[PDB]
C-alpha cells in the first residue's frame, strides 16, 4: 500500500468497492483527546433523581477535574420516555422520537452544568467539538447532552419506533471518534448482573464480559442500549466500557483512578 | 402498524455528487428537465457529494483522521453541490434549505414553493458509526433515511450510469459487468463487489417502514428522471422489502 | 392612540400542556378539526407544557435551582408538545416554527401556509421574574403577549375543562366547583385559589391594547374550538378590560 | 413538607395553586455564582460619552478583575431613544421597541468587549449562561448586552409603547438568577438624590434607602427604572443594590472593595 | 459570457436611512405606497442606517475604534431600519430577512410572499477595507451589489432629496447646486465633493455585470418611487456602464 | 480639529464629504490585538500536501504558542478550484462562488484544528472576535478559516468570477482590523521570485520589495492574491508581510522569532 495508491482507488472506484475499503483500514489512526474520559451521567438513573444522587457526583466531577479530563454526557430519562409514549401512540417515526428525546437530555446537561458553573465548567454541544478543546484545556471538564445528533435521519430499529441509538450510543460514539482512553457508563446499579436485578432475587454480579459473552446469555438489552454493544465491536479506539453505579459514593472518583469497580465490558 | 406518513405527496429526488461534477453538459439538461417537473411534482432535491469528498478522504486519512472526522467534511461537498442546483433554479422559486430547515420545516417550505434543495448526506457529524474509515451513512442513505421517515410518494437515485451492474461497468472487469434491470435490497447486500448506491443504504432499506422500491436512474438521459417520477421502469428497480398494509 | 395592529386577521389557539398529555386520543381529533379549520382561519397554533414541566420542576427544585433556570426547562416541554402537533399536521403544509422566527418573520410564515405551530412559553430564559419558585410567565401569559402585541383578531386558550370554576373540578373541593361562563380578568385576579390560566395572564390583560376578550373552552369536546373561533360563548369568557378605540 | 409532597401537588394541582405555590417556596436555594458581581456600564450615562468616561472604566475593569469575578453588562443609551421615538410614532408596540432597544445594547456591549479583548476578556450572550463559567473561570471577567430577551413578549407598561424592562432590569435579573453576591449599576452621577441633580439645584444626596422610602419620596423612577425597584422587592438572592458614578476615576474599584461610594438601595 | 441572471424578475429598492429618519410623517406615505406596489412587481426591499450610525461612529471613533469595528455597528442600524419598515408591512405578509437568509433563501421567500425587506448593508464585518476611518461598503454599495448579483431588472434608490446634484443641496455651497438628471458612475467618480450615494457604488458599478442603470428618486415625493419602477424619469439615472448583451 | 467638529460634520454631511472624512482620519487609533501574529496556513500550498507538510507545521504551532500569540488562519485549495470551476461553467457570479470557496476553508480549518485539540486551540469563527479573546488569553492560539463573508456581496473582478478577495485577503484583513503586529503568509516557496519558480528555471530570489516595485515588475499577481497588495497599501496597521516556505521545518517558528527568511512585502 502507498498514499498513491489509496488516493488512486478514492478517485477511480465507488466507496463501497472492498478494495478501496481495505486501502482506507491501512490510514494512519489519530487520536483526538487520547487523555479524555468520557463519562455517562445515566438520565432515569442519576438526574432524574435530584439531590441525593446529583450533589454527591457533582462534588465527585469536582474532584476528579483536578487529575483528569473529562467530557461529561448526559441521559434523558423519564422525560424523554413520555414523550416517546405519546409520540409512538401517535404514529410517529424514530425520526420523530429522536428530537423530542434530545430535548430531555438537553434538559439534563443545563441543570447539571449550572450545578458546576461556578467551577467553571461549561456545557457544550455534543455533536463535536465546539467549545471542548479549549474548557479541556482550562477547566478539564465539559458537560454536554448524550443524544445523538441524527434526528429525522435517526435510524429505526428492527421492531416499533423507539430510537435505538439514545444517550448511551451518543457518549460513546463521541468517546470513539475523539479516540478518548476511557468510557464509564455512571447508573444506578453495581453492574451488569445475569438477570435484572430490579426484577430478579437471585442475579449474579458479573465484573468482566465480552460483548460475544453478553449476547451469549440473553443480556444483549440489560444495562447498556443493545446498540451501544454493537458500536464497541466496530470501535477503533475505545474496546471496553465502565460501567459503575454513581449513587455509590466515591464510586466515579475510584473507577477514574483505576479501580476495577462495576463492570468492564469489553469489545472481544 | 407502521408509523404514519408525514408528508405522503412528497417525491425525494437524489442526484448523484458525480453527476454534478460533469458540470454544465450534465447539469443544465438536468435543470431543464427539474424545470419542467416542478409544476408536476412536490420535489425534496437532495445532492450527492462526488469527487471533491474523496479529496478530503485523501487529506483527512493522510492526517490520520477518524471517520467521525471524515464525515462532515464529506457532508460539506454535498451541501455545495446543493447551492449550486439551487442556484440555477433561483428564477423558480427554489432555494437551498439547512438540514434543521429541513428536519422541522420542509412542510412549509414545500407550501412557499415547488422544490427545494438541500444534502443528501445525514448530520451524523462525529456520531458517524466506527468500523470502516470511509464514512458508512453517506448521500444514498440519507436520501432514502429522509424520504421513508417522511412516507414519502418515492425516492429515485439519479446516477451517471443507467443503474446497477453485476461489475462496475467503469471498472476493470466492465466487460462481465450486466446490467441488473430489478432487484432486492437484501440480494444486493448478500453480494460482494462495488455498488452504485451506498451499502448503508441496503440496511435502512431493511428496516424502511414505507418506500417499497427505489428506482436508479440515468440522469445523464434527458427525460429518464421525468419517466422514473411517474413509475415508469428506466433503470434499476430495488425493492426494499417493505409491504403494503 | 393605542399602537396599530400588526397581524389584524390573525387568530391565535393556544393548546394546553395536559390537552397534549392525554396522547392520541385527545390529539387525533384536535388535529382533525385543526384540519377542517385551515381553510377558515389564519392560525398560530402555540403549544403549553403539561405534566412534563412539573417533572422538570420536580428535579430542578430538587437540586435548588432557581426560577430563572427552572422558565426555559418548561419552555422546552412546550416546545415538544408542538414538534409533535406540528408533525400531525404536515401533510397540510403545517409546521413548527421557532421563538425569532415567530417573532420577526410571522407574517412572511402564514403568507406561505394556512397556520404555523409555535411554543406558547415567552422567551424569558433566565430574566425570568424573581418572587415564586415557578415560573410565572407561561403558556397562557406567553400566547397572550403574543397575540395582544400583534393584535390578532383573537385568542382563544383549548383546556381540559369547561372553562373556569369556581374552584378546581378535579380537585379536593370539586363539589362545590360552579362554572363561570364569564368573568374578567380584574374579578379573576382578586380572588384567591387555583384557575386553569396563568395568574401572569390576568397581569399581562390588565396592560393589553386590543384583545377584548379571551375564551377558554374544552378541547376535548369535537367543535368547541371551531364554534369558539366564530365567537360563540361554548366556555369561559374572560374580559381583558381592554376597550374599543 | 418533603420532596414527595412537593412532588404529589406538582403533578396533581395546577400551578396557580396557592399549596403548590407555597411547597415549591421551601425548596432549597442554590446560588450559581455566588462569588460574581454583576455590574451595569450605563449607555447614556457613560458609553455614550467616548473615551473620556469609557476609557478610565476600563482600566478599573482589569485592576479589579484580579481581585473579583466581574459580569459586565451594557446599557442602551440615545440611539435606543432614537429607535423608540422612530418607532412609538408609528404606533409600534412595546415588543416591537424592546427588539430595537436591544440592538443598541448589543453595539455598547461590542465597543466595550473590543477595548477589553487584549485581555482575555469576551463579549457573551445575555440571555443566559453561554461562555461565562468558562470566562468567569479562567480570566474572571465578561461583557454581555444589558437588555432582557422578552423581544415581542415583553410586558408592556400601563402606559405609552416604552419597553418597562430595559438594561437595569436586564442586569438586576441576572444578577438575581445567578444568585450574584452584588450588583452595581454605573452610571453618571454620585447616587441617588431627593429630586433629579441635572435639573434640580437643591437636590440632597442619599446614602441609603429601602424600595418603600423610595416610593414614598415620588422617587420611584429616578436613577433607575422604577420596574427594577419592584424586581428588587422580589429578589432571592440580591437584596440590595448599588449606585454609583462611573465618571468618578476609581469609583467602580472602590465599590468593589466594600467603600460606601454611591447610593445603596435595600429591597426592605 | 457574463454570468446568467439568478432572479430576473427582482425589483431592488433602497431606502435611506435618513428618509426612515424622518419617522412616521416620511414612513406612512412610503409604507402605503409600497403596499400599493406588491401586486405590481416581486420586490426586496432593502434599508440604510442614517443618523444613528453617525452617533455610533462618534462614539466608536472617540474610541479609536479601527474602521472594521464601525462597519457592523453601523450595519446594526440599517437592520433596526428593516424592522421598522417591514413591522408596518406585517399585515400584507411582508418580514424582515436576515442576511444569509437573502443570500441563500431568497427565491423561496419570495415564493411565499410578494416583498421581503432586509438590510441594504453588505455582512463585510471586521473584514471591512482599510483606507478610510468610515466604513466605505454601506447601504447603496451593498444594495448594488446584490442587485446585480442577483441580475435583478432593477435597482432603484430612494432618497430625501431629488437626486445626484453637482453640491450638497443642504450644505454650505446650496445656492450653486444644480439638480443632474442623467450622469454615469465613472462621471461621478472623477468628481470630488460629496455625492448622496457612497463613493463605493461607482466602484462597484464599474465591475457590474448586470444592471445597467440606477435611477435616485425622492421617496418624499408620493408617486415618484412607482413611477421609477415603470423605467419613468423622475430622479438621477446613473449608468452604470454595464451594455447589453 | 476636535471631537465636536467632528461630530458636527457627522451629523450634518454625508459620509462621502470629504471634509468629514478628513476629520474622521485624526481620529485616535486603538489596536484591539496588538500583541498577536496572524499566520495563514495555506490550502493548496500547505494542507492539501497532507501529512508531511502539516504535521511539522502543528509541532511549530505548539511550540510556538508558548511565546506568541497566534492567530491561524487556513487557505481553501484545490477542492474550491473545482468548485469554481463547475460554478463558473455554469454561469455563476462570483458571490455565488465565494461562499462555496468559504465551505473548503472551513473544512482545512476544521482537520488543521483536529490536530491541535489536544492542545487545547479551538476552531472559532473567521468574521470576528467570537472566542479569540479568551482563547488568546488562555491558550495563546485560535484556527480560523480564512475567507472572508462576503458572501453573495463579494466584489466581483475586473474579469471573470473568481472571487478576488479569497484566503490571503481575509487572513490579511483581520491582521489589519484587529491591529496586530506581524502576518506571516505560510506558502511552498522561499518567497518571492521574479518569475513562478514552478515554472521558471531562472527565477531570482527576492528578500524584500515593496508592492509598487512588485506592480513595477508585472509581479502583481504571484505568490500573493493581487487583490492583498492594494489593501496593504491602504492599512493602517500591518504595513508589511511576510511570505515564508511552511514547507521548510522550523521555518514557521524561525519568522516567529524575528529572522528574515522568505521576503518580506512591505506596503511602501
Ligand atoms: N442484566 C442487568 N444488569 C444490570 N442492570 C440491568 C440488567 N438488565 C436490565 N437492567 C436495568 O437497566 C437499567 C439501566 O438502564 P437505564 O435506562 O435505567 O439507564 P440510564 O443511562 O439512566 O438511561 P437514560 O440515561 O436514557 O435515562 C438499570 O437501572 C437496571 O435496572
Ligand atoms: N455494480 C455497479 N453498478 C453500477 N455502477 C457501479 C457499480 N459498482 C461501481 N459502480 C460505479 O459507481 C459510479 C457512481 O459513483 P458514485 O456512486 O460514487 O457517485 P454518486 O452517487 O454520484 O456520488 P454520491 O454518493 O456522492 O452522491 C458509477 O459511475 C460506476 O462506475
Ligand atoms: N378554578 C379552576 N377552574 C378550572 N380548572 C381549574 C381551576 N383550578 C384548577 N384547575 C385545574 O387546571 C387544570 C388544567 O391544568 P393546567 O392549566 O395546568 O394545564 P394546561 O393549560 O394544559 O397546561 P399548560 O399551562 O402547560 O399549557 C384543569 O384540568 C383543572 O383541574
Ligand atoms: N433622584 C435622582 N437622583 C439621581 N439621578 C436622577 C434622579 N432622577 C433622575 N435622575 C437621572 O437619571 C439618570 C440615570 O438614568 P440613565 O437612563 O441616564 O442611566 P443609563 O443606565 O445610562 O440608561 P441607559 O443605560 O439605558 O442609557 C441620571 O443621569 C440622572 O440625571
Ligand atoms: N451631490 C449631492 N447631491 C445630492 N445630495 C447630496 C450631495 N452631496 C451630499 N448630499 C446630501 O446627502 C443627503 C442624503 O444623505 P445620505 O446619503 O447619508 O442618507 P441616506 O442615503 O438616507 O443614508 P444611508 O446611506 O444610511 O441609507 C442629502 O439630503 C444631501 O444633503
Ligand atoms: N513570482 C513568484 N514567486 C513565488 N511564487 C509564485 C510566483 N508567481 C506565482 N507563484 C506561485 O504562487 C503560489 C502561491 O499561491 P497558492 O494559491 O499556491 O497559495 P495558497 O495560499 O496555498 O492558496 P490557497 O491557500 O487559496 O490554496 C506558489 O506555489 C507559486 O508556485
Ligand atoms: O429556510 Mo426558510 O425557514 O425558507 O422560511
Ligand atoms: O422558519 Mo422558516 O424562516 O419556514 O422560511
Ligand atoms: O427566514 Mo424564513 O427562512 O421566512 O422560511
Ligand atoms: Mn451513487
Ligand atoms: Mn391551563
Ligand atoms: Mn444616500
Amino acid at each position: 500500500n502507498s498514499t498513491a495508491e489509496l488516493e488512486e482507488l478514492l478517485m477511480q472506484r465507488s466507496l463501497t468497492d472492498p478494495q478501496l475499503q481495505a486501502a482506507a483500514a491501512a490510514a494512519a489512526d489519530f487520536r483526538i483527546l487520547p487523555d479524555a474520559t468520557v463519562i455517562k451521567i445515566g438520565g432515569q438513573s442519576v438526574i432524574d433523581r435530584g439531590r441525593a444522587a446529583v450533589y454527591p457526583l457533582v462534588d465527585e466531577i469536582v474532584a476528579a477535574r483536578k487529575n483528569h479530563k473529562l467530557l461529561i454526557g448526559t441521559g434523558a430519562g423519564t422525560r424523554a420516555r413520555h414523550l416517546y409514549s405519546i409520540a409512538a401512540g401517535l404514529g410517529l417515526p424514530a425520526g420523530v422520537l429522536a428530537q423530542l428525546g434530545s430535548s430531555v437530555a438537553d434538559q439534563n446537561a443545563a441543570m447539571l452544568g449550572q450545578l458546576l458553573a461556578k467551577h467553571g465548567i461549561p456545557v457544550v454541544g455534543g455533536a463535536g467539538l465546539s467549545a471542548v478543546p479549549l474548557s479541556l484545556a482550562e477547566v478539564n471538564a465539559v458537560v454536554f447532552s448524550g443524544m445523538p445528533p441524527y434526528k429525522l435521519w435517526m435510524r429505526p430499529a428492527a421492531e416499533g419506533v423507539i430510537p435505538p441509538y439514545r444517550t448511551d450510543a451518543g457518549c460513546f460514539l463521541l468517546a470513539e471518534q475523539f479516540g478518548c482512553k476511557q468510557m464509564i457508563f455512571v447508573k444506578d446499579e453495581d453492574g451488569l448482573y445475569t438477570a435484572n436485578p430490579k426484577t430478579s432475587k437471585d442475579a449474579t454480579f458479573i465484573p468482566r464480559i465480552s460483548v460475544d459473552e453478553m449476547k451469549a446469555k440473553g443480556l444483549h438489552d440489560s444495562i447498556l442500549e443493545f446498540p451501544v454493544l454493537d458500536l464497541l465491536q466496530s470501535a477503533q479506539h475505545v474496546r471496553e466500557v465502565q460501567v459503575v453505579n454513581g449513587l455509590v459514593p466515591g464510586n466515579l472518583t475510584r473507577a477514574l483512578a483505576g479501580e476495577h469497580v462495576g463492570t468492564i465490558i469489553t469489545a472481544s | 402498524k407502521r408509523p404514519i406518513r408525514l408528508l405522503p405527496w412528497l417525491q425525494v429526488v437524489k442526484i448523484g455528487g458525480r453527476v454534478m461534477d460533469r458540470g454544465a453538459d450534465a447539469i443544465l439538461p438536468l435543470v431543464e428537465e427539474l424545470r419542467k417537473l416542478l409544476p408536476e411534482h412536490r420535489l425534496l432535491i437532495l445532492t450527492g457529494a462526488g469527487v471533491r469528498a474523496r479529496h478530503v478522504f485523501s487529506v483527512g486519512l493522510d492526517l490520520g483522521l477518524p471517520v467521525g472526522s471524515l464525515a462532515p467534511l464529506a457532508a460539506s461537498e454535498a451541501g455545495q453541490n446543493g447551492h449550486i442546483l439551487a442556484a440555477m433554479l433561483a428564477s423558480e422559486g427554489v432555494s437551498y434549505v439547512e438540514h434543521p430547515t429541513v428536519a422541522d420545516q420542509l412542510a412549509i417550505h414545500l407550501s412557499a414553493t415547488r422544490a427545494v434543495v438541500g444534502s443528501a448526506f445525514p448530520p451524523y457529524h462525529h456520531h458517524e458509526f466506527p468500523g470502516s474509515r470511509i464514512p458508512p451513512h453517506r448521500a444514498d442513505t440519507g436520501a432514502f433515511l429522509l424520504a421513508d421517515a417522511f412516507g414519502a410518494a418515492g425516492l429515485t437515485i439519479v446516477e451517471n450510469v443507467d443503474g446497477i451492474y453485476t461489475a462496475d461497468p467503469n471498472g476493470p472487469d466492465r466487460g462481465q459487468a450486466r446490467f441488473l434491470p430489478e432487484t432486492s435490497a437484501t440480494d444486493l447486500a448478500k453480494s460482494e463487489g462495488p455498488l452504485p448506491v451506498d451499502r448503508a443504504l441496503l440496511d435502512v432499506m431493511a428496516t424502511a417502514r414505507h418506500i417499497e422500491r427505489v428506482q436508479v436512474v440515468n440522469g445523464l438521459v434527458p427525460g429518464r428522471l421525468t419517466a422514473a417520477l411517474r413509475g415508469e421502469h428506466v433503470g434499476t428497480l430495488i425493492r426494499t422489502g417493505v409491504r403494503p398494509a
